[PDB]
């Protein structure tokens, strides 16, 4: 994802996510909408499954 | 090492009394407890006497 990093100024890991990482071919069966937002420096997340 | 995101907590760090060294430069310390801060930056090195 990246070569190197040299500093860095914030970071978080919050509530663990478990997933499958089990790719099929079949037909869909959820939805996830995301929305990301940035007003005064304010990062927004909107999102539900 | 920065800290951040955090909510400070001074009452341990001035109710020990294992260290020698309190000075405050530039702020009082008497009024820790009532400001907010951006950013908090801790460096660590030993040094003789
Ligand atoms: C990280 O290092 C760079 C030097 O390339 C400096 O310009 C930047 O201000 C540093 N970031 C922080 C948060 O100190």
């Amino acid at each position: 994802v990246y070569s190197s990093a040299n500093n860095c100024t914030f970071e978080y890991v919050s509530q663990p996510f478990l997933m499958d990482l089990e790719g099929k071919q079949g037909n869909f069966k959820n939805l996830r909408e995301f929305v990301f937002k940035n007003i005064d420096g304010y990062f927004k997340i909107y999102s539900k499954h | 090492k920065r800290i951040s995101n955090c909510v400070a907590d001074y009452s341990v760090l001035y109710n020990s009394a294992s260290f020698s060294t309190f000075k405050c430069y530039g702020v009082s310390p008497t009024k820790l407890n009532d400001l907010c801060f951006t950013n908090v930056y801790a460096d660590s090195f030993v040094i003789r006497g």
